[PDB]
RNA sequence: CGUGGAGGUCAGUGACGAAGCCUAGACCGUAAGGUCGGGUCGAACGGCCUCUAGUGCAGAUCUUGGUGGUAGUAGCAAAUA
RNA sequence: AUAUUGGCGAGAGACCGAUAGCGAACAAGUACAGUGAUGGAAAGAUGAAAAGAACUUUGAAAAGAGAGUGAAAAAGUACGUGAAAUUGUUGAAAGGGAAGGGCAUUUGAUCAGACA
């Protein structure tokens, strides 16, 4: 259960790769704008990668939520924890990638006894 | 003196990888020739044959 | 060379007696980072410069 | 020391090695591909012929 | 083709393909190396996956060795599984 | 320091040479010869304006 | 949006594993990027408010280092054996 | 009272962190080069402790496989971590003179989430 929404929509699901990132190691995929000026791909040819623009901006409504229907949140120990008490169906907790196992039985303990949904109950669990 | 054989053995390992004719080759090789980028040859002599 | 000062020939005795690979006992101390003679010297592999 | 990829069992099985080894490694690459799968004392006998220029290694890549 | 206009060829080797495709595909999922059914009780789905445990538990009950378990990783799984019994033995 | 970067003796090997144009040690026999010698964009080079 | 260092704060994270690295495993962002899972690792490191700057690379016949194809190729045929 | 990139002795730093900081963190103005004036580098990291792998076995030997030390050899004097380029093997797949990229979907493989 979660708070309601609408269908969460993404006006573009595929990763906007940088331009020549597939043939080249030393160009990333992480987006850079081509400022050649006669960039192909600035100009906006037809059959070339698609560019950030904010035409592709979500929902308003729908931002921020993961496919559950919450607003994620980064805990990472109890106390941050609790802060979500009164916003149990808007928010799900994640807990930090750094948190100790021992430390994450205690969270997933009060995060349970709260209701507060854990996105990453498995976690660092060898139980 | 096996401990002392096997490090000096177990020594020699990086240099022997180049070649180095024991302890004595310390032969440096430049990082560019000036002499074999020659510039514009074909006016007048030329750097080599 | 055959015929030679005196003063050449002292710098070849040490020269010589410089020509020495390490002592092993050396890398047995504590905290030993000499490994090699370093400054290892041969006849046809490096000119000494009188 | 660690193996490249392994997929038999290391109670039924041996392992060798050679590091470092002064030979080859294209021709390596060819003679170790020849008997890749082969029974033991097959693959033996035909490094023999190999050498006995009886047969030879197929030089693929 | 141009020597054989009346033979198909493009569809002969699709048909080939095809069929030596999932001929090959049914020898893999008959020898199980693919993994099983989502609602199989020996699938991993909303679980973690790990070489290390997986190999660690195959040890324990009691072969594949390029996905090795190192003794330092076993050691380490065995420390947080007798952290995790001991959780256990103060909920029991 | 104001020297640093600075003490290398290097000039830049010309133009035609089929290499950058950037200042180069001379002498040999010790590898450093040869190499870019001032540029920031250099090893062993000064830094784009040294902190004063 | 991101990075090195500084003041403040979370009595923040951490040998029940910090950082880093690898990963057709996941999620958020139009994007800069951010988050999580697994492996590896073994001792430190984050969020926020600010301060500061040697702060972000695809190029400069860029610098230094490393590595390929070429390629098991040219070649190892002067000086009678 | 003033000056002080030298010498000697100190105390600091919103500095740099091994391609940086002096050229030099290391037997560095060393190795090396040049007749000479001069030019001038590369190079730190096993582990808490060498406990640096006794012994057996295959091999001429290097080494290998066992064994063993160690918390860990996924730490073996090529030693903390161990990226990419590049390569080997394995598994999958594609290939009738490019490869890559865009949109969409087939197929195969894989994979997350939820309880009127």
């Amino acid at each position: 259960a979660s708070l309601p929404h609408p269908k969460i929509v993404k006006k573009h699901t595929k990763k906007f790769k940088r331009h020549h990132s597939d043939r080249y190691h030393r160009v990333a995929e992480n987006w850079r704008k081509q400022k050649g000026i006669d960039s192909v791909v600035r100009r906006r040819f037809r059959g070339n990668i698609s560019q950030p623009k904010i035409g592709y901006g979500s929902n308003k409504k729908t931002k921020f939520l993961s496919p559950s229907g919450h607003k994620t949140f980064l805990v990472a120990n109890v106390k941050d924890l609790e802060t979500l008490t009164m916003h149990t169906k808007t928010y799900a907790a994640e807990i930090a990638h750094n948190i100790s196992a021992k430390n994450r039985v205690v969270i997933l303990a009060r995060a349970k006894a709260l209701g507060i949904k854990v996105t990453n109950p498995k976690g660092r669990l060898a139980l | 003196r096996s401990k002392a054989d096997r490090m000096a053995k177990m020594e020699r390992r990086e240099r022997n990888r180049h070649a180095k004719q024991g302890e004595s080759d310390r032969h440096n090789a430049v990082s560019l020739s000036k002499h074999l980028f020659s510039g514009k040859r074909g006016v007048g002599k030329t750097d080599f044959r | 060379a055959a015929q030679k000062s005196f003063r050449i020939k002292q710098k070849m005795a040490k020269a010589k007696k410089q020509n020495r690979p390490l002592p092993q006992w050396i890398r047995l101390r504590t905290n030993n980072t000499i490994r090699y003679n370093a400054k290892r010297r041969n006849w046809r592999r490096t000119k000494m410069n009188i | 020391a660690r193996y490249g990829a392994t997929s038999t069992n290391p109670a039924k099985s041996a392992s060798a090695r050679g590091s470092y080894l002064r030979v080859s490694f294209k021709n390596t690459r060819e003679t170790a591909q020849a008997i890749n799968g082969w029974e033991l004392t097959k693959a033996q006998k035909y490094l023999e012929q190999v050498l006995d220029h009886q047969r030879a290694i197929p030089f693929r890549r | 083709s141009k020597n054989s206009i009346n033979r198909p060829k493009l569809t002969s080797n699709l048909h080939h393909k095809v069929h030596s495709l999932n001929k090959k595909r049914a020898q893999r999922e008959r020898a199980g190396l693919l993994k099983p059914a989502r609602s199989s009780v020996n699938s991993k789905s909303g679980e973690i996956k790990s070489v290390a445990l997986d190999l660690y538990f195959q040890n324990k009950k009691n072969s594949i060795t390029t996905r090795t378990l190192s003794k330092k990783r076993a050691k380490k799984i065995e420390r947080n599984l007798k952290y995790a019994t001991q959780r256990k033995l103060l909920v029991d | 320091s104001e020297k640093a970067g600075h003490q290398t003796s290097a000039e830049s090997w010309g133009t035609g040479r089929a290499v950058a144009r950037i200042p180069r040690v001379g002498g040999g026999g010790t590898g450093r010869s040869g190499q870019g010698a001032f540029g920031n964009m250099c090893r062993g080079g000064r830094m784009f304006a040294p902190t004063k």
